[PDB]
């Protein structure tokens, strides 16, 4: 019983990809917001130990100079998709003199989102949020281990993403601005979290057209923490 | 040794010369008038004969007899299967009495009214209204059902999360019952012998039919039976026959009458469609989690019976308890009260509510299974 | 020794225990009673001064009570006294004290009180405010009007002192105590466990406020036997009768449900939920300091010179228990009486130390992955 | 010799016993399954055989049988276990129903809900003669039953029952009865007037309580 | 539906084929390598000592593997022959590689990796064989190692075999010699070891085997010694039993 | 002598135990091969210490003599306190299960001791290690198979009270036996007496033992399995 | 008839002794004369090999 | 759903064999390791010599490169495979690039190979947890830990084996900033952790240091006996 990779449910699909989407929820949360001024993003680090060095844990990584990332779940598998995705974009620049568009990056990862094979290995359990600025301006993306990718206006993941997405739908509209989405985003963060909101808990990822570089805020992050 | 042995010898010497120092008409004549009364051995009737009594009767064990009534009877109501009074010598019948009910199944009538109020099951008001409509409205006010020519439902199914109020609704009706409420555990049909639970269902509905307009509650119906499993081993059999006997003696071939059954389970999936079909149970009134300020209503229920700080809120902890059950809610409210009992105080504080939220949800909803690994964050 | 005082007080208590008309209307009631007072069994009670009874073979009668003892003492399923003449109900009989009571209702406060502890006084505080304070001083519950916690779970390593704490609360008691071993709930019959639950907590309910303690309750979920008819679909139903019993209806009452396991992971989270058991209590192996307290208790009434340090028995083995320390004491006594001495010297604690710690202090068959 | 009622449990098999027992005036007799197998061993032989004596002395005997598969079981040879008295009462029913000493006055009707627990010897070729499955109300019988049960209530007749039987797929007459009764109580949610079409619509909406909104991965 | 464990942990977290393999190891004959500086020795126990055999093999537990190295063995015989032919293949390949003999340690760990790969992956029956290692090098001289099915090994001076040899190892700790390289005192000590632990009455030479490995000037010769000196070791050790009963 | 020390000294001298103030042993686990006098030992000790020897193995008969087979075995505590010099013996997880609960309430949850249980079996490991807690089981005593001199003395006991031939030897036979039980030697003696009886004699010759060792020799045979 | 159980239902004991009435008394030591035992069944696999 | 195959997940998505691989790690021998500002220092406990064997073969601490220092958890022979594998890997990185081989790269190798090794089928995963000390980039002291899942992770101090949260809580009760850059107080810190060993036997302690430019220096159980002497003497100063 517990029909894995080669048996559908009698109604729907895999009891194992259902276990992977199930296995997303144990991870910490992250909220990216596509502002037309530039996609911002944040994540809960959930630091345990005092010895636990804060910059040792990464959630936002820089695929391309205007492309950050955000993970949810299985760490080194996600980082494998990071390094390989950076290779694929480097192939697109290598053969096209130009950046791979972020949606086509997500389709490139989303090809082997479901290409798990133990014959002819295991499926993955990590959900992904992608921040970029392509030729169509800012882009905010969300895929899943099941490969069903969708562009999202502002997406919350991980733990407590129900109330995070709900309150996000309360605070969100089309003409949101950058620092508005930043301070509102960390409002939702210190709502959904359990720890005291300090510099250690979170980190930012800010891509803009004029600020394609530097999907980050460095210790003025602390200043925006004391701005609320 | 000298203190205890000497004091014990002193107490023993005290008890020794103490042991040596040691050396109605309430009804009595009426009982003496009851010595010319009669022993009145009750028996069991097989059948009568035509135009004459000529009654044929076993006692219970001895033998079977053609006998006659005494002439102090109502000579009509000496019918078949009727436990009646019979003389030791003359074998003459005196008075029919109601027969053997059961040894231990009389002991599941509730015979009381618990004080669970409809106001205390706040947060499920549609379930309250539909349960009010099925149970309370026909049994006390048949003012619209009969006066248009429609029927009330006879069966209502209940499930939900554990800690939602199946107990609250089942004991909530019993406050305002206006009916003989009857408790049924689904494991009550766990007997040893073959078809004994069928006899249990027999005397269950015989208790249901004598009294009119009454209540029977089914609780944990999973032990009563899941499905119609078939194998070459002979497994779930007495449960199966008792289950089908509960269907047939439930309803069909002259239905139950003016009795209502509420069923309840936690696994509504693994049930049989002979139970799941309507006619048996019409409104499948399910239960859900408190997802809104119904949580704060339950906080008002679990906070009104205690002195608290007047400057507290409940929506904050309600947002802190999204997926919580009301039993967990009462553990938070009464446990914060236990922090106030650890204090010398008399009114609890919102900080004590933070002690109970931050104590129960973190030390007894995350430490149950211990995580000793990060691997995720 | 003082054996003259002990045996003298024993024989004095025995003879004093062995030291165990004017009323005319009482003799008239004795004349209303027959000299062969027969014994009957109630079925139902009819209010017209006479009811229906049941004989030994089942001859059943509408007979009256000698109306000086009360008919409110009579309940359906009570043994009565019957006549032979009109078979009238003579009077109330004292009820049958079954082996359920004479085995399970422990009348004895068994052993030492809260000076038998090591690494405690938080869990003593939890059993105190969770059981003893609802028992002895439930006036704070008048001061606020808040429910007590219902159930207690003891869990940890074996030999920790779950037995010691159970007999400590069984010492400090004023409620009727019951003890059940959790391996006793599976028999060679169909439908026995649930009946044991119903009559068990029925007996726990009828007498008084009571303290029900059941130990090793995990031995119904992880144990299998060929001495079992049916199987997991009878064990599950026994867990369902314990389920509805523990979270039943109609004002459960002052019956403190206290249960003890070793492992915690294989248990029902529908039984771990609050409402059934509100005080889940961690039992660790406390500390290396109150080791010396358990050495002080377990060596407090034995002849013993100095000859040792307890730190020598602290920097020896990481886990710690009254089962460990007590086996050091008893095995050290076996070495001492083996060496026909009193005032136990160090080498008895040395060979007792190695004998106890090797005795179980080991692993699997060496090497492994040290 | 014998009429078998099998099929879905909502098609109505009590309806033909109550119906043809209601119409015909012969000696009608009922029977349940687990009422036969008793606590002691062999009482069902007494009960079945005395039932055959009583119906035999009441010659136009119409015996109805409810839950025949409750005692009708594909038996098994094994060790360590076995519930045999089911087959004892069942073989009492078989031999005392048919075989040696045949009768010409028994009339056998049975009603089950599943089929293949039964032995092939239980029907074989006329232990029960007729093998009568019960179909579901296809389209017109759904609105027919809705007309039968909606005959009693007071209706504001702006209701196309063929819309309702056309939209409702694969119900029984009990679920159509639930549509009509719950439609009456939805009309009683207003409480003012008679049955509107929307009352039937929302009563249908309660009976179409399949609401498994598990539309994931399917986008 | 036909899978054994062969690569999986027991439930709680222990191991299955390793423990049962060690249980196969304990039910075998007994060998030993003793403390010697000027060489090293091996005692051994003959199994299946029925008389109608031929005994023309001259080496049953002993395997002189390359030039100055041998190994007693305990476990499945022909599986062990696979491991000795593979072992001589490995160290002989090292001798091809450098034209220099092995330092023996990377050989021992190499064979531990050979069995160990069967422990991790390719779920078959692993080798339930533990076996000795004697030898000599330019870095530590004469050596003693113990193979394990777990991929583990021991750099010993007093080794261990299974059920017949636990009392022998307790005799090695309680009667542990140190400092003397005297091979003959090690022969009387080993004659005491096989005398008590080997339940053969009066220590028959046809139930035992002894062979040594000494240094000779650059050769490091291997004395697969014959039976008559074993016979005078029997009479000599029973003379030591007479010296033991002088106190009576 | 070990059982003298661990069992007779509780009977003979509680004053020496209570003199230093120790806890006396209460459970002695005996292990070894069958036929090694597992029951003869405890019956001889209970006989010469004057304790009621009890053997509760598995029967509804025995449960009917304890109670009526109603609920449990613990009325053995009643018949053991009322016969408080009580030595109990048990056979080879059901008997061990009953032994588990009996030891669960006799360890400190009882009255005046000299109530001791005794089980002799092989296969030490299949019973519980929590049963093998050192505060529960102390003296696991082995049973050696009888050696040449031990089968010689067993031979002299089981052969001494018979009618032997004038002119006889026994060490020859003790060297013929490669290991027997306490009762197989009795079969050698009695069936060798049958070998004299079929020769119409009552004196048992050496040849009768030569055919009797040939009779008991059928226990172990079957060579050409000299693996391991 | 049956075959055998492992001592399950207690009434099957009386079934077994009632069956061993046939198992002895069809054979006994005193044989039967002209007693033609005609047998009928549905599945003869479940019978006792004693029969 | 079951605790069998490394491929399937639980109904809440778990890998019980990774969890069981952490168990023999937690039931392994104890070893500690800290970084000094210049003199990084570590030491395993529980040497446990058994009177009849050599212990240079059971040495649990080695080096891949001279800048780096090896330790592990769990069992031995799988860690031997990882060590010789990473000798091939560090030596190969040395062959490709003439850099000194970095701790971050080699721990990406080990954690990555342990990860994909756990991914592959019918292959028993490594039940180890390595402790990797390297002071390379201008001698910048670094220490990483690994995981049976294969997640390389930096700490500032470390303790493994049985009671790792206990001795780790001692290092939380001992984490002074001045213990470093007073490398003799780092020596007293290592003697404080070996003093806070679960047995603290004094002879079963094996320590190794490096001053980020030196080699792996093995200590002596007489200097360490002087460290227990100044430890008990400093305890007498606290008295
Ligand atoms: N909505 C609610 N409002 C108030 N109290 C609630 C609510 N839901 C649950 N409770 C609390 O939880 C209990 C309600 O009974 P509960 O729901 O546990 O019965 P149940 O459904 O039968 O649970 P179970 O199937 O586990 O026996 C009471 O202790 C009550 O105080
Ligand atoms: N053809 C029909 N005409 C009218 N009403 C029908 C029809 N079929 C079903 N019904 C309705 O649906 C119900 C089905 O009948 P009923 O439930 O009494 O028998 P049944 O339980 O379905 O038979 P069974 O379950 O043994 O197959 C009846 O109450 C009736 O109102």
């Amino acid at each position: 019983y517990d029909r894995g990779v080669n048996t559908f449910s009698p109604e729907g699909r895999l009891f194992q990809v259902e276990y992977a989407i199930e296995a997303i929820k144990l991870g910490s949360t992250a909220i990216g917001i596509q502002t037309s001024e530039g996609v911002c993003l944040a994540v809960e680090k959930r630091i345990t130990s005092p010895l636990m060095e804060p910059s040792s844990i990464e959630k936002i990584v820089e695929i391309d100079a205007h492309i950050g990332c955000a993970m949810s779940g299985l760490i080194a598998d996600a980082k494998t998709l990071i390094d390989k995705a950076r290779v694929e974009t480097q192939n697109h620049w290598f053969t096209y003199n130009e950046t791979m568009t972020v949606e086509s990056v997500t389709q490139a990862v989303s090809n082997l989102a479901l290409q798990f094979g133990e014959e002819d290995s295991r499926p993955f359990g990590v959900a992904l949020l992608f921040g970029g600025v392509d030729e169509k301006g800012p882009q905010l993306f969300h895929m899943d281990p099941s490969g069903t990718f969708v562009q999202c206006d502002a997406r919350a993941i991980g733990s407590a993403s129900e109330g995070a997405q709900s309150s996000l739908q309360e605070v969100y509209h089309k003409s949101m601005t950058l620092k508005e989405a930043i301070k509102s985003s960390l409002i939702i963060l210190k709502q959904v979290m359990e720890e005291k909101l300090n510099a250690t808990n979170i980190e930012l990822a800010t891509v803009q057209p004029g600020q394609n570089f530097h999907m980050f805020t460095k210790e003025e992050l602390e200043e925006v923490i004391k701005d609320i | 040794d000298d203190i205890q042995q000497l004091l014990k010898k002193i107490n023993e010497l005290t008890g020794i010369k103490e042991s040596d120092t040691g050396l109605l008409a309430a009804d009595k004549q009426t009982l003496q008038s009851e010595q010319p009364l009669q022993v009145a051995r009750c028996t069991k009737i097989i059948n009568a004969d035509s135009e004459d009594p000529k009654y044929i009767i076993n006692v219970k064990q001895f033998a079977k007899f053609v006998v006659d009534l005494s002439d102090q009877v109502a000579p009509t109501d000496i019918e078949e299967g009727m436990r009646v009074g019979v003389d030791r010598n003359k074998y003459q019948i005196h008075i029919p009495l109601p027969p053997k009910i059961d040894p231990t199944v009389t002991m599941m009538q509730v015979e009381e009214k618990p004080d669970v109020t409809y106001s205390d099951v706040g947060g499920c008001k549609e379930q309250i209204e539909k349960l009010r409509e099925v149970v309370e409205t026909p049994l006390l006010h048949p003012e619209r059902f009969v006066n248009l020519g429609i029927e009330p439902p006879k069966g209502v199914l209940l499930f939900g999360p554990p800690g939602t109020g199946k107990t609250l609704c089942a004991r909530a009706v019993a406050n305002r019952t206006d009916a003989c409420f009857i408790r049924v555990i689904g494991s009550e049909l766990v007997q040893k012998y073959v078809g004994e639970g069928a006899r249990m269902v027999r005397e269950l509905f015989e208790m249901a039919r004598t009294k009119k307009a009454c209540l029977i509650f089914f609780d944990e119906i999973d032990a009563i039976g899941g499905a119609r499993f078939d194998d070459g081993a002979g497994g779930d059999n007495e449960v199966q026959r008792t289950m089908l006997e509960l269907i047939n003696q439930l309803d069909g071939f002259d239905p139950r009458g003016n009795i209502k059954v509420l069923m309840a389970t936690n696994r509504p999936d693994t049930l049989d469609p002979a139970l799941m079909r309507p006619g048996r149970l019409d409104r499948k009134i399910e239960f859900s989690l408190p997802d809104l300020e119904g949580r704060t209503h339950i906080f008002k229920i679990h906070a009104r019976s205690m002195s608290v700080e007047r400057d507290i809120r409940f929506e904050l902890l309600a947002r802190l308890c999204p997926n919580s059950t009301g039993a967990e809610i009462r553990s938070v409210c009464t446990e914060a009260g236990m922090f106030a009992i650890r204090a010398r105080r008399k009114i609890a504080t919102e900080k004590d509510f933070l002690e109970a939220v931050n104590k129960v949800i973190k030390s007894y909803a995350k430490f149950s299974a211990t995580p000793r690994y990060m691997t995720y964050n | 020794l003082e054996r003259i005082k002990d045996y003298l007080l024993m024989e004095e208590e025995f003879i004093r225990n062995q030291e165990q008309k004017q009323e005319e209307e009482r003799s008239k009631v004795d004349d209303l009673r027959g000299t062969p007072m027969s014994v009957g069994t109630l079925e139902e009670i009819i209010d017209d001064n006479h009811a229906i009874v049941s004989t030994s073979v089942g001859s059943e009668h509408y007979v009256s009570i000698l109306s000086f003892v009360d008919k409110d003492l009579l309940e359906p399923g009570c043994s009565v006294l019957l006549n032979h003449k009109v078979h009238a109900v003579i009077g109330v009989l004292m009820d049958d004290t079954d082996p359920l009571v004479t085995v399970m209702k422990v009348e004895k406060a068994p052993q030492e009180t809260y000076a038998d502890i090591g690494g405690l006084d938080n869990q003593i505080q939890e059993i105190k405010e969770s059981v003893e304070l609802p028992l002895t001083h439930p006036e704070y519950y008048e001061e606020m009007g808040i429910k007590p916690p219902k159930g207690v779970i003891l869990y940890g390593p074996p030999g920790t002192g779950k037995t010691l704490l159970a007999k400590a609360v069984a010492n400090q008691t004023s409620a009727t105590f019951l003890r059940v071993v959790g391996s006793e709930l599976i028999q060679k019959y169909l439908g026995d466990g649930p009946k044991l639950v119903r009559e068990l907590f029925r007996v726990a309910e009828e007498h008084a406020p009571s303290i029900v303690f059941i130990d090793e309750i995990d031995a119904i979920g992880t144990k299998r036997y060929d001495s079992n008819s049916g199987g997991e679909r009878e064990i599950q139903r026994t867990m369902l009768e314990l389920l509805n019993q523990l979270d039943g209806f109609d004002s459960r009452g002052d019956v403190k449900v206290i249960m003890a396991t070793n492992r915690i992971e294989t248990l029902d989270p529908a039984l771990i939920r609050p409402g059934r058991i509100d005080r889940k209590i961690e039992f660790p192996l406390p500390d290396e300091k109150t080791k010396k307290r358990i050495f002080q208790i377990h060596t407090s009434r034995m002849t013993l010179a100095d000859d040792v340090t307890l730190d020598d028995l602290i920097m020896a083995k990481d886990d710690l228990s009254g089962a460990d320390i007590k086996a050091i004491c008893t095995e050290a006594g076996l070495m001492a009486l083996r060496e026909r001495r009193m005032k136990v010297t160090n080498e008895d604690f040395k060979k007792s130390k190695e004998n106890v710690l090797y005795k179980k202090q080991e692993g699997t068959p060496e090497g492994l992955y040290l | 010799k014998g009429v078998l009622m099998y099929g879905p449990p909502g098609t109505g098999k009590t309806l033909l016993a109550r119906a043809c027992a209601a119409q015909t005036k012969a000696t009608f007799l009922k029977l349940a399954g687990p009422q036969l197998v008793q606590m002691f061993i062999g009482d069902g032989a007494k009960l079945v055989r005395d039932a055959f004596a009583l119906a035999k002395e009441k010659a136009p005997s119409i015996i109805f049988i409810d839950e025949l598969d409750a005692i009708g079981t594909k038996r098994f040879d094994s060790e360590k276990a076995g519930d045999r008295e089911v087959q004892r009462t069942m073989l009492e029913l078989l031999n005392q129903l048919d075989g040696f000493q045949p009768n010409t006055q028994v009339k056998v009707i049975a009603a089950t809900n599943r089929v293949d627990i039964l032995d092939p010897a239980l029907l074989r070729s006329g232990r029960l003669d007729r093998k009568i499955e019960f179909p579901m109300p296809n389209e017109e019988a759904r609105a027919r039953i809705m007309q039968i049960h909606s005959r009693k209530m007071n209706v504001s007749p702006d209701v196309n029952y063929e819309e309702l039987a056309r939209c409702t797929d694969d119900f029984n007459g009990a679920q159509c009865k639930a549509v009509c009764v719950e439609a009456g109580m939805i009309a009683l949610r207003r409480g003012a007037t008679e049955l509107t079409h929307e009352d039937y619509m929302e009563g249908i909406l309660e009976v179409q309580a399949k609401k498994k909104a598990n539309l994931q991965y399917y986008a | 539906r036909y899978d054994s464990r062969t690569t999986i942990f027991s439930p709680e977290g222990r191991l299955y084929q390793v423990e049962y393999a060690m249980e196969a190891i304990g039910h075998a004959g007994t060998c030993l390598g003793i403390l010697a500086n000027d060489g090293v020795l091996l005692a051994a126990e003959r199994r299946n000592i029925h008389k109608l055999l031929d005994e023309v093999f001259f080496s049953e537990k002993i395997y002189k593997l390359n030039e100055d190295m041998a190994c007693s063995v305990a476990g499945i015989t022909s599986d062990a022959n696979v491991l000795t032919n593979e072992l001589r293949l490995i160290a002989q390949r090292y001798l091809l590689q450098y034209q220099e003999p092995i330092p023996c340690e990377q050989l021992v760990t190499a064979l531990c990796d050979i069995k160990q790969a069967y422990t991790q992956f390719g779920g078959k029956r692993p080798f339930g064989v533990s076996l000795l290692y004697i030898g000599w090098d330019k870095h530590y001289g004469f050596q003693l190692y113990q193979s394990d099915p777990s991929g583990n090994y021991g750099g010993w001076k007093a080794t261990c075999i299974g059920n017949n040899s636990a009392a022998a190892v307790s005799m090695l700790k309680q009667d542990y010699k140190e400092g003397e390289m005297t091979l003959k005192s090690a022969l009387a000590l080993a004659i005491k070891v096989l005398n008590k632990t080997m339940d053969v009455s009066k220590l028959s030479a046809e139930k035992v085997e002894i062979a040594t490995l000494t240094r000779e000037n650059g050769k490091t010769v291997i004395r697969v010694l014959k039976q008559k000196e074993v016979e005078q070791l029997i009479k000599k050790h029973e003379e030591e039993e007479a010296k033991a009963e002088r106190e009576k | 002598k070990e059982i003298k020390e661990v069992i007779e000294l509780p009977v003979k001298h509680p004053e020496l135990f209570e003199a230093l103030g120790i806890a006396q042993p209460k459970g002695v686990l005996l292990y070894g091969p069958p036929g090694t006098g597992k029951t003869l030992l405890a019956r001889a000790v209970a006989h010469h210490t004057d304790c009621t020897f009890i053997r509760v193995s598995g029967s509804e008969l025995v449960q009917k003599f304890i109670g009526e087979g109603a609920r449990m075995v613990r009325e053995l505590f009643v018949m053991a306190r009322e016969h408080a010099p009580s030595i109990i013996f048990m056979d080879e997880s059901e008997v061990q299960r009953t032994m588990l609960e009996l030891l669960n309430q006799l360890d400190g949850f009882e009255a005046t001791k000299n109530i001791k249980v005794i089980m002799a079996t092989n296969r030490i490991d299949i019973l519980d290690s929590a049963l093998l807690r050192p505060g529960r089981i102390d003296r696991k005593i082995e049973f050696p198979p009888p050696n040449e001199e031990a089968r010689l003395d067993i031979l002299k006991i089981h052969s001494r009270k018979m009618n032997l031939t004038r002119g006889i030897n026994l060490r020859k036979i003790a060297e013929l036996m490669p290991g027997a039980s306490g009762a197989e030697v009795k079969g050698v003696c009695t069936e060798a007496g049958m070998y004299a009886l079929r020769e119409r004699r009552v004196h048992v010759t050496q040849e009768d033992f030569e055919m009797a060792v040939a009779k008991v020799m059928q226990k172990d045979s079957e060579k050409n399995m000299s693996i391991k | 008839g049956g075959r055998r159980f492992s001592e399950g239902t207690s009434a099957d004991r009386e079934i077994q002794r009632t069956l061993m009435e046939l198992l002895n008394q069809m054979d006994g030591f005193d044989t039967l004369h002209r007693v033609k035992m005609i047998m009928a069944t549905n599945r003869p696999d479940t019978l006792d090999p004693a029969l | 759903s079951y605790d069998r195959a490394i491929t399937v997940f639980s109904p809440d998505g778990h890998l019980f064999q990774v969890e069981y691989a952490q168990e023999a790690v937690k039931k392994g021998s104890t070893a500690v390791g800290v970084r000094g500002r210049d003199i990084v220092v570590l030491g395993v406990e529980k040497k446990s010599v058994a009177k009849l064997q050599d212990e240079r073969t059971v040495r649990k601490i080695c080096a891949l490169d001279d800048n780096v220092c090896m330790a592990f958890a769990g069992l031995t022979a799988d860690a031997r495979i990882v060590i010789n594998r990473a000798r091939v890997e560090c030596q190969s990185h040395r062959l490709t690039v003439e850099d000194p081989v970095t701790v971050e790269y080699i721990t990406r190798y080990i954690a990555s190979l342990k990860q994909r090794y756990t991914q592959s089928n019918g292959r028993r995963p490594f039940g180890i947890s390595a402790l990797i000390v390297g002071f390379d980039f201008d001698g910048t002291p670094r220490l990483y830990q690994t995981d049976p899942s294969g997640t390389y992770h930096a700490w500032k101090a470390n303790a493994i084996g049985r009671g790792a949260k206990s001795v780790r809580e001692f290092l939380e009760k001992n984490y002074t900033d001045e213990a470093i850059e007073t490398d003799d107080l780092t020596i007293k810190l290592v003697i404080k952790a070996l003093l806070e060993v679960v047995q603290s036997g004094g002879k079963n302690i094996e320590l190794a240091v490096m001053r980020r430019d030196q080699s792996l220096k093995i200590l002596n159980p007489e200097e360490i006996e002087k460290y227990v002497a100044e430890i008990e003497k400093e305890k007498e100063e606290n008295e």
